[PDB]
């Protein structure tokens, strides 16, 4: 469908598809600096010692480290390598109290994702401490 | 027993303001091309969201400032190491110039005699100086950072695109009719802007977009009267603009190393400058304004255009820099009716403030020879002062304004892959 | 050999160069210099390339491997060669120029086969 | 049935645009490596690439262009934070040197003085100094203004900064590597065996010279021509020589320099008297040695010019002096030399007068120029010639006899020189292949 | 005992943390995110001032770049996702010719990375290469079924 | 037959060097908004840190060689210079003076000590200069050969005035360690600031420390818990500076009593000028009180382990600074946003076996002993008293005969480092390196 082709799609359907925003990301990074680097030559703009070219590269800094920072947190629940992955955290009624069929038909992950905005971090920290029980088990 | 699920690629994003960044075409010495120097995609894509609802608002949409912020800044850097004017702040001996002139023009033009560090002389518009105690100073002479644009560098707009970093996206709204806020649903993904050209103008919107099949009228608040309003024609009107008289440049020593260029004698007659605007064209294009402005005020209410409000020339007249000469056109005669081959005569002055600034100016140094412009009315910037009948003016100076004339069918977002959701399955 | 010394060897001899040949992807007053600038502008942009490069291992499977197996078959249009054709008597860099024109259509077809291979073990764990 | 197999750390490449940075010495305030920083290993690694054929291009080359961003605009960093000299364009009231000064100096060297400011706006002081002709201008008599007055900003060089070439070394950052032609007798613009790779360049001095290349590297066993296209005179033939050419050039008499204060705490620098008598400046150059270079030189041209043919060289067409001399650099003081008495023969110790100047438009660009800030003393510099720049003349008449003359002096083509030899590549290790394997 | 508490511990006693101190350090980016949040748009002063923020910058790079060298080691030997692995490499007494029980307690990790400082470079090639040879021995067993 | 395993998150560490970020408590800035301190160095510290002792582990610490320091020393000019960059600047005024005695209702302490000064400044028209005035104190004003002067910089360098805006004032700050690394600190009572250090902790951050600039006597740092110690990089030497620290406090309250005006002066578009206007009311001199007994007392116990290196038989003397600039001989603080060179050979006189310090006033400040450079301090309004801690001495030995049997001591010092040194000498920078290697029995 293309890039946020699923967007409009339910949760379910778009479930499917999930490698082409997870390639997105580097693939655009890479191919925007590819652009510039071999680009009739302004560079010298960047050399100004300026601060539009500091500017120019703590936007590529941060980018790098958002992308980290997700990297390392599925890391540390233990869902490295995995682009869906089961945790052995319950669902809480508290967050939501709908049940699978109504969610994940006739809604789209846009609309799920400010129903359940406000339980983000909660989630989180449960599952970093599911990961440490595991850790001790073993 | 339903679970906690984390997807990694999960299609979602959230408002988010970011620095976009510019990018032009092959062919852009202009003040532009530094800034903008990565390429355009050769074959931009977009991708239509099927079933998506988003919310778009134009009166608060931080591409806006972003335009404002970089256009301000591109013009101080290029103006940062010229020669700075504050030599000629000495008091000036002038003229009339009333030789093989026509009486419209009669003290419009001042012949100037001076000393510097040697006695020189120089031709100067009226609006540029200040008659003091023959003795004229120039009129910011002793309060502001005057400098001298270099003649090298030219301020012809180029289409400009602002493109996405990485990890963001633009959603444009491509609904018929929008009216700039709330929900929108005919949205698709874009790598880019399309080309904008950084356009500076009062009163009369010039060589925008134009709407699709209806003159569509937006604002932050229709009846606020301290508001303003867009009005975005399905239509241009074209208007011809002119700086008859041919002129010539010399150039004179004001210190070491530093050299001011001064407007000559002028060949030939002269004769006042002005724009051309058809007059059954204006006539129709008003009349489609006020069927429009209808729906906001009642059916059979009578609307009135006037022709303007006290206030500075940059707001009072319409405004524009055709050549890279600054042009002030008197407009009352396109606003002098109510509804239920027109010339337009213009001023023009060399020392400008631009953006609204006070204690620093530019100086644009005279253009040889003899100026033809030709360019579109695309839209207009109104203002609104018993029900019966509402009378509108024209308005400008924000260039907030201007900018978001273009951008209004753009939103940046950031992607956020990461989400969970319920499910019946544990490890 | 060393890094890059396998270029000149066949495509099964120089397999056991990968891990050198991995090991050279990722290799106190500073101020606003130009040489300053030109070097962590490239320490960036090395680390860019290579996080492209592993997260599209880690979207096929294979993350942390060398050497992986996926269950894409080979498609005869991409190229009809012998394995005695590819593995022997042919380098690395002649095989890549051979089927450049394919490379995205490889890729497209790893990454639909893993997510099928995700949600088939997502299913598993739903048992019970 | 065989399956995809994916595979990691494949050794294959393609032709990429990196970016480079540098590295040094460690052992070498001097504007080409205040911040190199990087020390090159002592013992720079190189990997031999046995049955490898690679392609390469020197007309091509994006390091070439590197080189050149990366000089220009070190060289405005250097400047930028040093004193301007606008208050020096002023009125200038100037005669000619007489004081024991040869017949080649006669009109040459001049006694100028100037009112300037002292270091308070309120007061101003008589000042001196002398000047060479070639940046004094005339005004309509013994009125002069600086040659740049109305056309750039004149910035004086900063004292102990150094212009010395320090040899760089660009490094490929990872992920990117350099490969590198040892293939002998190669022109730069086809295939080539023998490749290696490396990660860092052999050192390159940033020698800044016109006519005649300076301190580069020698050609193996047989002298090099090497041009993108031969044929078409509009471009510029490089020529390596396999053996140096020894020139000595020196600045004979002995100066000395004032200091004068103006502003709040800023110095000028300027040219005293001469002590002992005034000589021109001049290049020496073996004349054996110049006489056989040229006729190995021609040997080569015989390849694509004909045995029968006769080849001439010639001195250059008018110009600019950066155009119609030699220039070039020691000790930071900038010498214009004349080379119509080594390019003077026809096929089939010789002693070159200079001139010397202080305001220079470097790099072909009008809007900034150098003042050189004088050095006292007695300058004296011994180089190796390595190579030479030419061009041909038209050749559609009487197509049996052709001339060269010295020409070009495109900066870029002092980079070309050393650089041919290198080619960046990028790595991409992953691939795939088939073969016998399933989950 | 908190982060590097077991630094004066014994190797045996120390080993029993290595979670302690791996979670501290592969959190690091995650929480240099989240102190972003708690000064939003501070940083906008400091992009202000270049020479701080090339430092700072010059900082955070190298961050990135400690976190993903060790990531890749691991990898490369066949131990990601873990923090303690066994490897098929063989210990030579050159290494270090001492005895379990006497390399295991009665001394520090701090001593014993100096004693065997010099062979890290030897060890981990031959980490390399033992995990090379595994994946092509898993693709001879898939490729015979 | 053992087998090599591998570990990660191995507590082991390296010595280093690498770049410390900067953060603050974070309430500081939203208090003060034009603070240097606080709009820079934003990031906040956990309101809750914690230190983990380390038991049974025993470092070595250097303060003389710590790099720290050097990374506070720079941070401190960089920042500095960042913030006059934009600021107007005084090239204009480098222009002959013409001045008089200020002498009225002076008394006689002061009599000279201020002028008048008048000059012709040309900002209209280039044309029409008009003659302006304002007042200066003596120690920026150099006389030209009877009434011509010059401001001291114009032959050295321009000055820069500083914005009215922008609050140098000390707040607390901490440096904090990046992620990978780890800042050790020394705990051990009385420690010499150097050598091995028995209670190790490891911290995130360190403790705030406030960037107070001053010579000759610390302002404003830590005390030393339960003894007063003294330690120098080395001892026996006398090219070297001996850091004092005191157990406990001395306050001093210093003033200028003067109540000032200012003048506008218009220089430029947008370019201003903060005169000293005229004064209001009568002269009397700037000038700080320390408690006589404390001071006494003080001395007493610094002098009691200063013989611990010197001998109970020997005489210990107290003098005054040797010639040199201000910066040097002088004691040089800045209070209330005015620079003070303060007389403290009323301090520095005793043999061992309520003390009014008169202070000068200057505006035109050449800091961090670099030349080139120069500030110009915009004159204050009004009155301006500080009461600060004196929390450590700066001493130097001076040279003597082979058997002197005395040693003297002097109000030395001067460079900036030291006075860092006197509160980063307790922490140390090393790396974590978690992987490694070790023998053992198991196999894949
Ligand atoms: C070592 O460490 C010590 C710290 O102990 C250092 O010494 C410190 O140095 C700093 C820096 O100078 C200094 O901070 C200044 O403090 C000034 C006054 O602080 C007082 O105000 C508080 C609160 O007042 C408010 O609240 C009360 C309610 O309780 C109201 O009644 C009141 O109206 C007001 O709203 C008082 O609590 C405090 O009381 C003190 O107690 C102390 C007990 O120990 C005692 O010693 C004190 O003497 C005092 O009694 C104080 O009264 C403050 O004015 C300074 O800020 C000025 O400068 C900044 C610059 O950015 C301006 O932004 C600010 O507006 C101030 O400028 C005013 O004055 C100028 C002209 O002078 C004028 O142009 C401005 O417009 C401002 O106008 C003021 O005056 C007007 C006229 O009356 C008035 O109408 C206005 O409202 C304004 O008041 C600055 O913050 C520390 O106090 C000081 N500490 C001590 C103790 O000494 C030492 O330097 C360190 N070591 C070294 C040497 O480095
Ligand atoms: C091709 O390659 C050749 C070979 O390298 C190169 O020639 C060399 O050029 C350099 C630069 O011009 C020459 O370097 C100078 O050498 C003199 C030698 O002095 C003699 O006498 C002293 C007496 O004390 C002895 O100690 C010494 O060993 C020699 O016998 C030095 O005096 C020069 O130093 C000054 O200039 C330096 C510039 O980098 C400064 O850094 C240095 O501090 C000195 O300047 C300051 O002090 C001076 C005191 O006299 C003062 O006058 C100055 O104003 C200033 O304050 C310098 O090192 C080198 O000798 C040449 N080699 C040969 C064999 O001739 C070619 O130039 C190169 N070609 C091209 C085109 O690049
Ligand atoms: C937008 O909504 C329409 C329905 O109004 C979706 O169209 C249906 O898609 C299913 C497959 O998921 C088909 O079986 C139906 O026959 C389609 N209905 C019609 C009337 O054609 C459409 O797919 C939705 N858009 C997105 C992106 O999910
Ligand atoms: C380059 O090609 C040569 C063959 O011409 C390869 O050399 C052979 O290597 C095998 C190794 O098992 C020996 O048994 C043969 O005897 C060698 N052949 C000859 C003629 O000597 C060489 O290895 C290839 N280069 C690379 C990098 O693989
Ligand atoms: C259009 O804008 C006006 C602004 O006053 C608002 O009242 C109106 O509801 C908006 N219409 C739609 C469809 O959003
Ligand atoms: C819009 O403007 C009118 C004034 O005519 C005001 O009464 C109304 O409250 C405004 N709308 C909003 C957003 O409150
Ligand atoms: C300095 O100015 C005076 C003005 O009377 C002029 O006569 C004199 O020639 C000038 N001197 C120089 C060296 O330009
Ligand atoms: C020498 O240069 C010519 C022209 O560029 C080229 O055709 C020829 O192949 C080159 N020689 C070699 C050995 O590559
Ligand atoms: C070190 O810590 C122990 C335990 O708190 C204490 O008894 C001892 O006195 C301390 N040593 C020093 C030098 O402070
Ligand atoms: C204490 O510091 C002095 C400084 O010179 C040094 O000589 C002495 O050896 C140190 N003592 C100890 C126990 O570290």
């Amino acid at each position: 469908l293309g890039f946020l082709g699923a967007a409009g799609s339910t949760m379910g359907a778009a479930s499917m598809t999930l490698t082409v925003q997870a390639r997105n990301l580097l693939s655009g990074i890479v191919q925007q600096q590819s652009n510039l680097l071999r680009a009739p030559e302004c560079q010298q703009h960047l050399l100004k010692l300026t601060v539009w070219g500091i500017k120019q590269l703590q936007a590529r800094v941060l980018a790098v480290e958002r992308y980290l920072r997700d990297q390392q947190l599925l890391g540390i629940w233990g869902c490295s390598g995995k682009l869906i992955c089961c945790t052995n955290v319950p669902w809480n009624s508290t967050w939501s109290n709908r049940n699978l069929s109504e969610i994940w038909d006739n809604m789209t992950w846009l609309q799920w994702d400010k129903e359940i905005s406000n339980y983000t971090q909660i989630i989180y920290g449960l599952l970093e401490e599911s990961q440490n029980q595991q850790e001790k088990n073993e | 027993n339903l679970w906690v699920t984390v997807y990694y690629g999960v299609p979602v994003w959230k408002d988010a303001e970011t620095t976009l960044f510019c990018a032009s075409d092959a062919k852009a010495h202009n003040v532009w091309a530094t800034h903008c120097c990565v390429p355009t995609d050769p074959n931009p894509q977009e991708i239509h969201l099927e079933n998506v609802t988003e919310e778009f608002n134009m009166w608060k949409n931080n591409m806006v400032e972003q335009m404002h912020t970089d256009i301000i800044s591109l013009w101080d850097q290029s103006l940062k190491p010229c020669v700075k004017l504050t030599p000629l702040c000495v008091t000036l001996q002038c003229t009339n110039v009333t030789n093989n002139i026509t009486d419209d023009m009669r003290g419009e033009l001042k012949n100037c005699s001076f000393n510097m560090t040697q006695k020189v002389y120089s031709l100067f518009y009226r609006l540029d100086v200040v008659q003091i105690n023959k003795e004229y100073r120039l009129i910011n002479c002793n309060t502001s950072a005057i400098t001298q644009a270099c003649p090298k560098v030219s301020f012809e707009p180029i289409p400009i695109h602002y493109c996405a970093p990485a990890g963001f996206a633009i959603l444009k709204c491509k609904d018929k009719k929008f009216n700039g806020t709330g929900p929108c649903t005919n949205v698709s993904t874009v790598q880019c802007t399309h080309g904008i050209k950084p356009v500076v103008s009062t009163q009369l919107l010039l060589n925008g977009s134009l709407a699709e099949e209806e003159v569509i009228i937006r604002s932050e608040n229709i009846t606020n009267n301290a508001k303003n309003i867009l009005v975005q024609l399905n239509e241009s009107v074209q208007i011809n603009c002119t700086r008859p008289n041919n002129n010539t440049r010399k150039s004179i020593r004001i210190g070491p190393g530093q050299w001011f260029y001064a407007t000559g004698d002028i060949i030939g007659d002269i004769r006042q400058a002005h724009c051309n605007v058809s007059k059954a064209t204006w006539n129709e294009t008003l009349g489609k304004v006020v069927k429009q402005l209808r729906k906001h005020f009642g059916n059979n209410t009578i609307i009135r255009f006037a022709n303007s409000s006290g206030g500075d020339l940059e707001v009072t007249t319409h405004s524009f820099n055709c050549g890279g000469e600054f042009f002030y056109c008197n407009t009352s005669g396109l606003f002098n009716s109510t509804w239920i081959s027109i010339t337009l005569p213009c001023r023009i002055k060399q020392i400008i403030n631009m953006w609204q600034r006070i204690g620093q100016a530019m100086y644009a140094p005279p253009i040889q020879g003899v100026i033809r412009c030709v360019s579109n009315i695309t839209g207009l910037i109104l203002t609104r002062d018993n029900s019966t009948t509402e009378t509108f003016r024209p308005g400008g100076g924000d260039m907030r304004d201007n900018w978001r004339s273009e951008l209004y069918k753009y939103k940046v977002v950031k992607i956020e892959p990461l989400g969970v959701a319920p499910t019946r399955c544990k490890r």
